[PDB]
RNA sequence: CACAUUCCAACCACACCUGGCGUGUGGC
């Protein structure tokens, strides 16, 4: 859900956003880069290298840092998934249940 | 009981009335709560109301029906009408209505129109049948509205100069430019009295936004016909909304195949009225006006025309000129080549007190070869030859004595040969 | 800065209904009364900001008088030799210069004082350019009504106060109507409403007929005699200067013509339209009319008058309150 | 008032039937507008009014319209809760 | 006191009106998890 | 004719604010 997601106005024209709106949105951009190159019958390598993509999109998405590359979005640290925002001592259960 | 019954008669018809039917003393309220009570307290006794009245348009969807006694505005005897009428029957702004009514009902605080029975003097059943304003064909105009009495008194003169000066027909588009204090008010009153009584068939009515009461009393009693008007006693909101008004009645009744002369005074005063109602968008001018502050005049002039199905719009407006501010000027200015007929009335030959004070060279009416005869055209054409050399005022008088003269323009052109 | 000032001279809304010289003066008052906030003693400060020269400069004004209380602004009708004043009277000085007129308080006060000064100078040249109709009839639309006071709108925010004793008991008031009367007391320096209209009062009746009767205006049918009673009766000796009109076809109208109109505009008052004479016994015979009249009793040390009306005509000679007899002695 | 929570799988059919909407622009708000995407990440006629018994379009605010969408967003005017 | 919703205000209504008296309602970090958890692939789901 | 709502003397509705996350430091 959209207020769900940490999303404030904060001071001046920059926002204070989550990690997993960069998430979410490389996941949309790739998935449209993808279904733009089936119609335009991209090369078998060329389609075959952006589904390899988009499953690391969506596989970050879901699981940061479990693949073996943890990928960074700001200030070069580790990013927030959603299996982060339950396990640990930060997630649900320990924070906030 | 219907609603023009108690809308024209004066209001001490109203307060006996009212003290017959054992009221609470109606001297209290105002006209608008006078009927309201009255109308209140006759249902009381078990009868069902008719009424009648102009439809207005709002932006929640339903619609309210005014009368000219309120000018067109909002009242405690408005009827309110739900939009699914103005969708089925087709309603619109200008649409005059008349039929069945009731009182607000429990809890309510306006009439209900129940049974529509006349849509703009027609059938309901036909009102679905109509054309509509922007499709229409705009023409010249043909057809010679006459404004010469014939019977030759003092006053009539200053409509006969009218058919030596400017010819008028219907769906012209004449503009009145005069510095105040002219004679601009007897020129509407006479222009009013011989338009009801030589062409009682077309539809009469004048707009006075932001004059004096005395003049409005002294016109709603003067003319043969229906007259809304507006003073400075009320913000320019209210000038505004009676020119939606009565534009969109002109408009409906055009469409209803009906011939509507609208008198308009004066439109300097609708002009200011305008930009001082429209937001500022940025585009400020010499004068102080809006660029979009002039959308509306624009629109409301440019509303005359002459349809070629049947019916037209004359709109006859006048402006003012020499006012000492240049606002007032700009307005003239954009005003100066839209309209296709003029009457120029210069200061300075109303200033020897000698009536009417009309510049005839300066006057004149475009493809007023259509609205005339070959020999009316011809008579005039040498009329003008003969009044040109000559300068204004003294000139005037000459035309003035030449009319007094003769009865009718028919022996006055037999002379002038 | 000065600049700030005419910047201020300059956007104002109502520039000649408040000119140049009078915005300054206000504004010398603001700087005054700043002044006066400024230090704990009380002095007198005159400003002249002028206009369009230069920049302000206070002053200190002496007030002389051999008084010696705060002598900040005391000084003897004599002190005259050094200094240079050599005067008896108004001895000011010009010591204290180029005082702030920007800070926080300062520019409260101004704001307050402006608003205070531009709201009474409109209201009294609103009120003034009206004075001149002193005693005619207006129109104008009513604004709030009350149980002490009304108000009404003559155009242009022309404030009128039409007090309770210039209402009639039972007039009735609702804020749309146009309740016309007679201006007839003007107070340019009161601090609230000040122009006054009445309907109650005699005079009234007069511009009445002056509105209604084309006979009077031209001195042919003079109004001599009025006396009210507001919402009953009206009793009013009108005489004929000529000879073939009479004010019971003239006056009163054509059966209930004028004095119907007159009644419905003063709200249903009974208007007794007689002929004033130059005879005591005539005209109190006319006063108390209609009715029987069969005696006379003058007295002119006591200046009274006794009427022995006829036995069963009482309610047609007294009637309710004795009204027929009241506005009689009125 | 409710028995034990049963957890299982996610069916196609099922995450369908959960969505009210489909995000397609990859965008959240805009700049000079704090206004959400036509159907970015943050939308509204997907999820819900960004403000309490008020459309997006601001056609709808009364509460007189609460409980119908808009004629050109197609918001159903509610509370903001429901996002 | 912390995470209903509708519970803190209506038990503030209450204390104010001098009624010492609760109601359960529904934590509103629970319905966070629960979508939470159905914004993965799994799908979790209260019975009758 | 019917469905459906009705735009304004105090005032009810138009309220009030950054732990997103990390780092550093200190205390128990
Ligand atoms: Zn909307």
């Amino acid at each position: 859900p959209p207020d769900l997601r940490p999303l404030v106005p904060l001071d001046g024209g920059r926002f204070a956003t989550s990690d997993l709106n960069d998430l979410y949105r490389r996941v949309i951009n790739r998935n449209n880069r993808l279904k733009r190159l089936l119609d335009l019958a991209a090369p078998d390598i060329i389609v075959r290298n952006e589904k390899r993509m988009l499953q690391e999109a969506v596989d970050a998405l879901l699981d940061n840092g479990r693949r073996g590359r943890a990928i960074t979005g700001s200030n070069k640290r580790p990013l927030k998934s959603l299996a982060d925002m339950i396990k640990g001592k930060q997630g649900r259960f320990r924070q906030n249940l | 009981m219907n609603l023009t019954e108690l809308k024209n008669t004066p209001v001490s018809e109203l307060i006996t009335l009212g003290e017959n039917m054992g009221l609470e003393n109606l001297a209290r309220m105002r006209k608008q709560d006078i009927i309201f009570a009255i109308l209140k307290q006759h249902a009381k006794s078990g009868e069902d109301i008719f009424g009648d009245g102009v439809l207005e348009i709002l932006q929640d969807g339903f619609g309210f029906l005014r009368s000219a006694d309120s000018s067109y505005l909002a009242g405690p005897d408005d009827i309110y009408v739900s939009p699914s009428q103005i969708r089925r029957f087709n309603l619109r702004t200008g649409d005059t209505i008349s039929g069945k009514i009731r009182p607000p009902k429990e809890g309510e605080r306006y009439f209900a129109l129940l049974k529509v029975n006349e849509v703009n003097f027609d059938k309901p059943e036909n009102a679905r049948n109509k054309i509509l304003f922007e499709n229409l064909t705009p023409l010249h105009a043909n057809s010679r509205l006459r404004m010469e009495r014939g019977n030759g008194s003092t006053e009539d003169l200053t409509a006969r100069v009218l058919d030596l000066a400017s010819p008028i027909g219907r769906g012209q588009r004449g503009l009145i430019v005069a510095p105040p204090k002219a004679g601009k008010t007897m020129l509407l009153q006479n222009i009013a009295q011989s338009i009801a009584y030589n062409h009682p068939d077309c539809v009469l009515m004048v707009l006075l936004i932001d004059e004096r009461p005395e003049e409005v009393t002294e016109m709603q009693r003067l003319v043969k016909g229906e007259v809304v008007a507006s003073t400075f006693d009320e913000p320019a909101s209210r000038h505004v909304q009676v020119a939606e008004m009565v534009i969109e009645k002109a408009k409906r009744l055009v469409e209803h195949k009906k011939d509507v002369i609208i008198l308009l005074d004066s439109i300097t005063r609708l002009a200011r009225a305008y930009n001082t109602v429209v937001p500022a968008s940025g585009k400020v001018l010499t004068g102080g006006v809006d660029a979009n502050a002039l959308h509306r005049p624009k629109r409301f002039f440019g509303a005359a025309r002459n349809v070629e199905e049947g019916g037209s719009l004359t709109i006859i407006a006048t402006a003012l000129i020499d006012t000492g501010s240049k606002m007032d000027e700009v307005i003239y200015e954009e005003f100066k080549g839209t309209g296709n007929m003029e009457l120029h009335l210069s200061r300075k030959i109303a200033e020897k007190r000698v009536f009417p004070a009309i510049d005839y060279n300066r006057s004149g009416t475009r493809k007023e070869e259509l609205l005339t005869t070959q020999e009316e055209l011809q008579k005039m054409w040498i009329l003008r030859k003969i009044i040109h050399p000559m300068g204004e005022i003294d000139a005037m008088e000459f035309l003035i004595n030449k009319l007094a003269m003769t009865k009718t323009n028919d022996d006055f052109f037999e002379m002038m040969k | 800065m000065n600049k700030e000032i005419l910047a201020v001279v300059e956007a104002v809304s109502n520039e000649k209904a408040l000119p140049r010289e009078k915005i300054f003066e206000a504004l010398e008052s603001a700087l005054a009364t700043a002044t006066k906030k400024k230090y704990e003693q009380e002095i007198d400060v005159r400003v002249q900001i002028d206009r369009k020269s230069g920049d302000f400069d206070t002053f200190r004004r002496w007030l002389v008088v051999d008084e010696v209380t705060q002598p900040t602004k005391e000084i003897t009708l004599e002190a005259a030799r050094y200094e240079d004043e050599s005067l008896n009277l108004g001895d000011y000085v010009e010591d204290q210069i180029e005082s702030v007129t920007f800070d926080r308080i300062t520019t409260q006060t101004a704001k307050q004082v402006i608003v205070q000064k531009v709201r009474e100078a409109e209201r009294a040249m609103v009120v003034d350019q009206f004075r001149e109709h002193e005693g005619e009839i207006i129109t104008g639309v009513v604004k709030k009504v009350n149980r002490d006071n009304i108000s009404l709108d003559l155009g242009n925010n022309a404030e009128a106060v039409i007090l309770r004793e210039d209402m009639l008991p039972r007039e009735n008031f609702r804020p749309g109507d146009r309740v016309r009367g007679v201006l007839y007391s003007v107070r340019p320096e009161a601090r609230g409403a000040q122009l006054f209209v009445t309907r109650s009062k005699p005079e009234m009746l007069i511009e009445l007929f002056r509105i209604e009767v084309p006979e009077i205006g031209e001195e042919v049918i003079e109004i001599k005699a009025a006396a009210r009673d507001p919402g009953s009766r009206a009793k009013i000796a009108v005489k004929t200067n000529d000879k073939r009109i009479d004010p019971v076809g003239a006056c009163v109208g054509m059966r209930g013509a004028r004095v119907q109109a007159v009644s419905t505009e003063l709200g249903g008052e009974r208007i007794d339209i007689v002929l004033w004479d130059d005879n005591p016994a005539q005209f109190v015979i006319n006063a108390m009319a209609p009715a029987d009249v069969a005696s006379i009793v003058v007295d002119e040390d006591k200046h009274t008058m006794d009427i022995a009306v006829e036995a069963g005509n009482l309610a047609q000679a007294i009637g309710r309150n004795g009204q027929n007899v009241r506005l009689a002695s009125q | 008032e409710f028995d034990a929570i049963k957890i299982a799988l996610a069916s196609p059919d099922m995450i369908r039937s959960w969505s009210f909407g489909e995000v397609k622009k990859p965008e959240t708000i805009n700049y000079r507008t704090f206004k959400p995407e036509r159907d970015g990440l943050f939308c509204a006629r997907i999820f819900g009014p960004v403000k309490d018994y008020e459309c997006l379009c601001g056609k709808y605010k009364r509460l007189k319209h609460r409980g119908v969408i808009c004629e050109k967003c197609g918001v159903e005017v509610t509370q903001t809760k429901v996002r | 006191k912390s995470d209903d919703v509708n519970g803190r205000t209506k038990m503030y209504k209450n204390i104010v009106d001098g009624n010492h008296q609760m109601e359960p309602g529904m934590p509103e970090s629970f319905n966070v998890l629960l979508k939470e958890i159905r914004s993965l692939g799994i799908n979790i789901e209260l019975e009758d």
